[PDB]
RNA sequence: AAACUGCGAAUGGCUCAUUAAAUCAGUUAUGGUUCCUUUGGUCGCUCGACUUGGAUAACUGUGGUAAUUCUAGAGCUAAUACAUGCCGACGGGCGCUGACCCCCUUCGCGGGGGGGAUGCGUGCAUUUAUCAGUGGUGACUCUAGAUAACCUCGGGCCGAUCGCACGCCCGGCGGCGACGACCCAUUCGAACGUCUGCCCUAUCAACUUUCGAUGGUAGUCGCCGUGCCUACCAUGGUGACCACGGGUGACGGGGAAUCAGGGUUCGAUUCCGGAGAGGGAGCCUGAGAAACGGCUACCACAUCCAAGGAAGGCAGCAGGCGCGCAAAUU
């Protein structure tokens, strides 16, 4: 091409969207935004195929258009907006409020929370950066550049902020024995504690993560976000809590679960 | 809003050079302890 | 048209390339600026992503620095003397940068003469006669004086340059590229550039 | 000894013509744990693609060879030797590539068989985009 | 005032081209006898020469000066302008009106 | 309605001609670059008009040519078009300057320490030189800081813009937006590089090189890195581990067919990447094109013609001819 792409194949879509393969040609392709195309889950496939509010992409344009849709605290009216990672989707009108939490399958999930949990977000940052007199910066994993942050803030620990005002409340450090969801990767979805950091000047420092069942399992630092300092988190879970049960388990709880109910 | 922030980093800023002021004097507290050691 | 591509000539082995695509835009080359001394005539050119780009064509002043004393000034630029990369951009009097360049003195001779209050320059025999800077060297307080004594103190300067001073023109290093940003900044010789500059001039000369 | 070229050779940053009444070497630790050598820091050698006292930058990948030739200037070709795994014939085949690598001349004493390791960077010439970070001299060759 | 016409091919004239036959010129956007259609277009349209001889179909003629006699087609004939002026300070300018 | 303005038209679609370390794949890099948009920052940080200027189109009206999505002359009239530009914050800080003046020691000169009229500058961006060593990396000639300046007349920013509901206050002051904008980050990318990997051929064994071959130095150009291109030096670089040249009924890959274990063959073809729009070439506009449902030539073929000229690009969807063993509805 001689110049940017506008459309996405359905087929050339990520596979965490769940999208069918017969219905159509084409993928919603996410419009520019916080999050990046293949970590992202564009608001019309959250409005329409995760909740199903929608049958086709006309009545999503006509939900959204109504104004009634709020990610992390402000109204967009865009069906290919990219709402990724710790975002708080607040539809006002059916009072609801989800956070698009990973769930131990690498999708995002549905995971409804109360209207009090909706008001603040954990953000994990990307670089400290000194402004133009001084000015000590952050960059945020959804592209929020906060000026005149705490000082012992430093680059891979998240920062909780308030949606309503974009300031910091509280911050994790990114310290071993913190809890630690995984962002990318094999183990997208996995929610563990820090056990080891693992330095490699100039290739790319990797990190192992004890689970909640002593399931211990290696990740790059790049995909891995502290949710909770110890072994609280700072949000609401899913359930599963990330801890992967092995496809034997999954099996074993899937079949108890149907004869036991009837 | 520029005024209120940078004054409000300031007293934190303060703060947090207080209290690593604080671990300067604790080092050369250790190393008081050392050289009465 | 004229490009800046990697595929129209050899590999390492010796072997000619086929082409496998028609010149694309950004393998750009644009003619050279060969910029001259004349009145300042500067063309913008648009570049890649909407960014301008200034040719200078012809340009005689520039914000040349004196790095002893930290001091710089817009001073004219009167002749190219030496260019290390073609030895026929002095015949054409070509700036680029890293070109070797007569400049006026007079800014920096004005500030030396205001700042440390001694008569530099100006050869032996001769007065100022509208007693202007007469009186710039003179008539100062009680502590003020004691302050340009303090510095007249250590205020020498290196026969090379109270040599070209005298002459009126210093001998400066182009260290902007006048083609792109269409400016013809720099700095003046001194010490062993100097000395290396005025060896490679009188090699050339004879 | 040195500046044979018509212009003038320098480090860009070190400033040579303070006022007066030895010039000062700028250097830097390249990373990776690789040392600094003595003649980089002691010599008065000026090479702007030096990875110890130019403007070039180690990042990526760090590859090892054994130089081989020593006839261009300021640069070297080195060798590396490996072993590709053709399935089919159940085997290895022995394949080279010869990359020409820049040689800063704070390494004074190398000579052909030396086992060289080299970091990547931004490409220096039409062929090179590699310096070399340390020499270890040949099996034996004490003498 | 001569303002100019059209050839007896139907070319029009350009000002200043400096000839009396017809030439072909690359024709941009802010040129006479041509609108582009794409922005940035620019296309080698046919034009005749500024120079005026017989060889032409009309001359294009502006009365600057009025005569002596009262033409019977033109000047007899009074048409006022056909829109009045919208932006305010032009208004001021026409109706010569103050600030206050 | 039209017309101006803005945006899009660089995606999508089609085809596989070219292309054999090229393309492409895994793998890294961008500390070597550009980036409309989106998202979040910034947007009284500079110390020096209660809203400016005059064109133009639709419109109206005269037309020309055989002819085109050809346009010309005249009468008007809009801006978030093109231009020009102030008030406010604003009262003063900070660097020099430096009149004047104060206090102490000395017989005094001298020594030594504070206030200070006036004038010159000062924000971010651009460009150069210097000095010191807030935050960050494995490592910057990084980020930030300070000094000195410079400021492209073919000219960086600091808002002469529009809409909703409108109120409180002895004319001032305010909510919710839309649009625009320097710069930073983010996103979508794109570009150029790293390591490794390709079919047949020796009836191709030496090739590359003062029309750059491999290096070095300094420039030019470029968005940046680099023989990319100059000038001057050096004589290098590649090769039986198959260079160089040639062939390909060769776009590459994910893949497909067969297949006990190995393999063999295919992959024009819906996904990814590349390339091209009859052949080469050149460029306009734009964030993005060397664009062809853009423009300019040449070569080839071909269409209207009142013979003066004008117009073209189905390897888009249909469809026609031709070609064929071989492939569908204007």
């Amino acid at each position: 091409a001689r110049g940017p792409k506008k459309h996405l194949k359905r087929v050339a879509a990520p596979k965490h969207w769940m999208l069918d393969k017969l219905t159509s040609v084409f993928a919603p392709r996410p419009s520019t935004g916080p999050h990046k195309l293949r970590e992202c889950l564009p608001l019309i496939i959250f409005l329409r195929n995760k909740l199903k509010y929608a049958l086709t992409g006309d009545e999503v344009k006509k939900i959204c258009m109504q104004r009634f849709i709020k990610i992390d605290g402000k109204v967009r009216a865009d069906i290919t907006y990219p709402a990724g990672f710790m975002d708080v989707i607040s539809i006002d009108k059916t009072g609801e409020n989800f956070r698009l939490i990973y769930d131990t399958k690498g999708r995002f999930a549905v995971h409804r929370i109360t209207p009090e949990e909706a008001k603040y977000k954990l953000c994990k940052v990307r670089k400290i950066f000194v402004g133009t007199k001084g000015i000590p910066h952050l960059v945020t994993h959804d592209a929020r550049t906060i000026r005149y942050p705490d000082p012992l803030i430093k680059m891979n620990d998240t920062i909780q902020i308030d949606l309503e005002t974009g300031k910091i409340t509280d911050f994790i450090k990114f310290d071993t024995g913190n809890l630690c969801m995984v962002t990318g990767g094999a183990n997208l979805g996995r929610i563990g504690v820090i056990t080891n950091r693992e330095r490699h000047p100039g290739s790319f420092d990797v990190v192992h993560v004890k689970d909640a069942n002593g399931n211990s399992f290696a990740t790059r630092l790049s995909n891995i976000f502290v949710i909770g300092k110890g072994n609280k988190p700072w949000i609401s879970l899913p359930r599963g809590k990330g801890i992967r049960l092995t496809i034997a388990e999954e099996r074993d709880k899937r079949l108890a679960a149907k004869q036991s109910s009837g | 809003k520029n005024k209120e922030e940078a004054a409000e980093y300031a007293k934190l800023l303060a703060k947090r050079m207080k209290e690593a002021k604080e671990k300067r004097q604790e080092q050369i507290a250790k190393r008081r302890r050392l050289s009465s050691l | 048209g004229i490009s800046r591509d990697n595929w129209h000539k050899r590999r390492k082995t010796g072997g000619k390339r086929k082409p496998y695509h028609k010149k694309r835009k950004y393998e750009l080359g644009r003619p050279a600026a060969n910029t001259k001394i004349g009145p300042r005539r500067i063309h913008t050119v648009r570049v890649r992503g909407g960014n301008k780009k200034y040719r200078a064509l012809r340009l005689d002043v520039g914000n040349f620095s004196w790095g002893s004393e930290c001091c710089t000034r817009k001073t004219r630029i009167i002749d190219v003397v030496y260019n290390a990369s073609n030895n026929e951009l002095v015949r054409t009097k070509t700036l680029v940068k890293n070109c070797i360049v007569l400049i006026d003195s007079t800014p920096y001779r004005q500030w030396y003469e205001s700042h440390y209050a001694l008569p530099l320059g100006r050869k032996k025999g001769a007065k100022l006669t509208p007693e202007e800077e007469e009186i710039l060297n003179k008539k100062r307080s009680k502590k003020i004086q004691k302050k340009y004594d303090e510095r007249k103190k250590n205020a020498k300067i290196s026969s090379l340059l109270e040599e070209q001073f005298q002459q009126g023109k210093l001998l400066a290093c182009i260290a902007s590229r006048p083609g792109q940003c269409g400016r013809a900044d720099g700095y003046v010789l001194e010490g062993k550039e100097l000395e290396f500059y005025l060896r490679k001039i009188k090699a050339r000369k004879g | 000894d040195i500046q044979t070229e018509r212009a003038y050779q320098k480090q860009p940053t070190i400033f040579q013509n303070k006022k007066r009444v030895k010039l000062p070497r700028y250097y830097k630790n390249i990373g990776l744990g690789f040392k600094t050598p003595k003649e980089a820091i002691e010599g008065t050698y000026i090479d702007k693609k030096c990875p110890f006292t130019g403007n070039v930058s180690i990042r990526g990948r760090i590859l090892s060879g054994v130089v081989t030739k020593m006839k261009m200037q300021r640069t070297i070709v080195i060798r590396r030797d490996y072993l590709h795994y053709i399935r089919k014939y159940n085997r290895f085949e022995k394949r080279h590539k010869n990359m020409s690598v820049h040689l800063s001349p704070c390494f004074r004493d190398v000579q052909i068989g030396d086992i060289v390791t080299v970091g990547e960077c931004r490409p220096l010439s039409k062929t090179v985009r590699f310096n070399v970070l340390k020499v270890t001299k040949a099996a034996g060759t004490k003498k | 005032r001569i303002s100019g016409g059209n050839d007896k091919q139907g070319f029009p004239m350009k000002q200043g081209v400096l000839t009396h036959g017809r030439v072909r010129l690359l024709l941009s956007k802010g040129h006479s006898c041509y609108r582009p259609r794409r922005t940035g277009e620019r296309k080698r349209k046919s034009v005749r020469g500024c120079i005026v001889d017989a060889n032409l179909s009309v001359l294009n003629l502006v009365i600057v000066k009025k005569g002596e006699k009262d033409i019977p087609g033109l000047t007899d004939t009074t048409v006022p302008r056909r829109l009045g002026p919208k932006r305010a300070s032009r208004i001021r300018k026409l109706f010569n009106l103050s600030k206050e």
